[PDB]
């Protein structure tokens, strides 16, 4: 079990760790988060009390180094940093634990939620989406544009998600216009899965990363990417059976975790109605359809 | 964006543009079968592709063989239209290719956009005008060449005859849409108006009768009467 210590908490802030969150008061004696499960990526995220604008945060994997948080009063935010001196770090954490200045990652043992939301997420593949050269961890905030969006205006500090565009030459084979537009199987299976991602695990990883950035930061381009990757599968008549079963599980847990009051902004009515009721896969997402109909029947 | 009453003179500027109307591409007769079920029989159709500035009409005849063995024909018809419009554009010299294509029905936007991805600089636009181009098959010479076709064929016409020698393209388009609106609202009456006087003939190389300027004013007034009437006979006013 790993630890992310905090130098201090000089400004009042709501701190998130994965799907959990807690309030820290200005200059409260808070020195970090302990008992963080090894084996999963994690996100530690922030919303200042005085400016609910800009939620921001850091994707990290404690197996890749020793990380801590320190407020920067010039740039006005909590920054993740790496400590290379392993003995200095163990000694800092041990003192903060002895003084009980840390919150415990509060995982219920029955609870597979975070695993289920991050099953295919990879932190080495977040070096494709957010290549901030030196960083082992990855900063994301509410306002970050996608690299694609720079073309419909900063791409090294943006989300380099895979460009999906259903009315593009990449998506449409000359001479197969109607076929490829109405059945996107060649775009999904040949262009994206065999040519770009390499396998479905990679496809699910970006799809899961896109959802989590939409949910935790309200990142609009991430929400667009999540829905596009869903719609590309649902609009394909030919999808490996294991992918459809896995997609139903992925989406089920995303819909389960979504805050009830954010469904208006985070869910695209058109995509979900098409996917669940009109698309080739309308009968293939039983778990997702059932939770959507019981939790958000208004949207449908 | 969409074409409407406000930007109407844009049709007659010097940027090449084409209207595309697909309402006569997929045509059927509905009939009873011997078992008393209902079935359709396709008949020949056409794509109506019109330069409103010059009057040049590219009439692509859609022979019923193109539907053989195909499903969901009303959907296929939109994609076939877009395929043929795209092939027409590719067949034209660069300097004759349109800078905009205006579709008369919004359901043609995605099919045409996808078929024209090779032409990112050609704008594909809808319109809020309710244009009467469906009535093109009430023009006898157009109906005749479509019904006689035994294979796919493209036939070129000038839908304004020689009017542009005497009037502007704005006025010519206004006359065309009046004639076609009349034919659409009451075909028999409209056709009676156009041919009542047998001393006014249709030249072999024309679609419409050889009216003088003064006879066109009378004709045009008769078509307006027809349209307002039917609008009464319809709503009782
Ligand atoms: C092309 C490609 O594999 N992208 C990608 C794969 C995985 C992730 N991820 O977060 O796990 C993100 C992006």
């Amino acid at each position: 079990m790993n630890t992310v210590p905090f130098t201090s908490a000089p400004i009042e802030v709501t701190i998130g760790i994965d799907q959990y969150s807690f309030n820290v008061k200005e200059n409260q004696p808070f020195h970090g988060i302990k008992d963080i499960p090894i084996g999963h990526v994690h996100v530690i995220h922030f919303q200042h009390a005085d400016n609910s604008s800009m939620r921001y945060g850091y994707w990290f994997d404690c197996r890749m180094g020793n990380f801590y948080i320190q407020y920067d009063p010039k740039d006005g935010l909590y920054k993740m940093m790496e400590e290379r001196d392993g003995a200095k770090f163990e000694n800092i954490v041990h003192n903060f634990k002895e003084r009980q200045m840390m919150v415990s990652y509060p995982k219920i043992d029955e609870d597979d939620t975070w695993y289920n939301l991050t099953e295919f997420v990879q932190m080495d593949k977040i070096r494709k989406i957010v290549r901030k050269d030196e960083n082992q961890f990855s900063y994301v905030d509410s306002s970050m544009t996608t690299v694609q969006e720079n073309e419909l205006s900063d791409p090294a500090h943006s989300l380099n998600y895979t460009v999906i565009n259903f009315k593009s030459r990449e998506a449409i084979r000359p001479g197969h216009e109607m076929e490829d537009f109405l059945d996107k199987s060649y775009y999904l299976n040949t262009v994206m899965l065999q040519g770009i991602f390499k396998n479905s695990s990679n496809y699910f990883g970006e799809l899961q990363f896109a959802f989590l950035n939409a949910m935790f930061f309200g990142n609009y381009g991430s929400s667009l990417q999540w829905h596009a990757m869903i719609e590309l599968i649902c609009s394909s008549a030919t999808v490996p059976k294991h992918m459809l079963d896995k997609l139903d599980e992925i989406l089920y847990y995303q819909i389960k975790t979504l805050p009830e009051q954010y469904s208006d902004i985070l869910l695209n009515e058109r995509v979900w109605n098409i996917c669940l009721y009109s698309s080739f896969q309308k009968n293939s997402l039983h778990n997702t359809e059932k939770i959507m109909e019981n939790k958000y029947p208004e949207l449908l | 964006g969409a074409m409407n009453s406000s930007n109407y003179a844009e049709l007659f500027n010097n940027d090449i543009k084409l209207f595309v109307d697909d309402t006569n591409v997929y045509r059927v007769t509905v009939h009873k079968t011997f078992e008393g079920n209902v079935a359709t029989k396709a008949i020949n159709g056409c794509i109506f592709t019109l330069n409103p500035k010059t009057g040049h009409l590219f009439l692509k005849i859609i022979h019923t063989s193109v539907w053989a063995g195909q499903k969901r024909l009303s959907q296929l018809a939109k994609w076939k239209t877009a395929e043929e419009v795209s092939a027409l554009v590719r067949s034209l010299p660069k300097e004759e290719q349109p800078k905009q294509i205006i579709v008369t029905r919004k359901a043609m936007l995605d099919p045409l956009e996808v078929h024209m991805l090779d032409f990112p600089n050609i704008a594909i636009r809808p319109t809020e005008l309710r244009l009467p181009f469906s009535a093109a098959m009430s023009i006898d010479k157009l109906s005749d060449v479509v019904m006689k076709a035994t294979e796919p064929q493209m036939v070129l016409f000038n839908i304004y005859d020689d009017w542009l020698d005497r009037i502007s393209s704005y006025t010519a388009f206004s006359r065309l849409t009046l004639l076609l609106r009349a034919l659409k609202t009451n075909e028999e009456s409209a056709k009676m108006i156009l041919l009542s006087d047998p001393t006014i003939t249709i030249k072999s190389y024309h679609l419409w009768p050889s009216f003088t300027d003064e006879q066109w004013i009378t004709i045009e007034s008769q078509m307006r009467d027809l349209i307002l009437t039917e609008y009464g006979r319809k709503y009782n006013v």
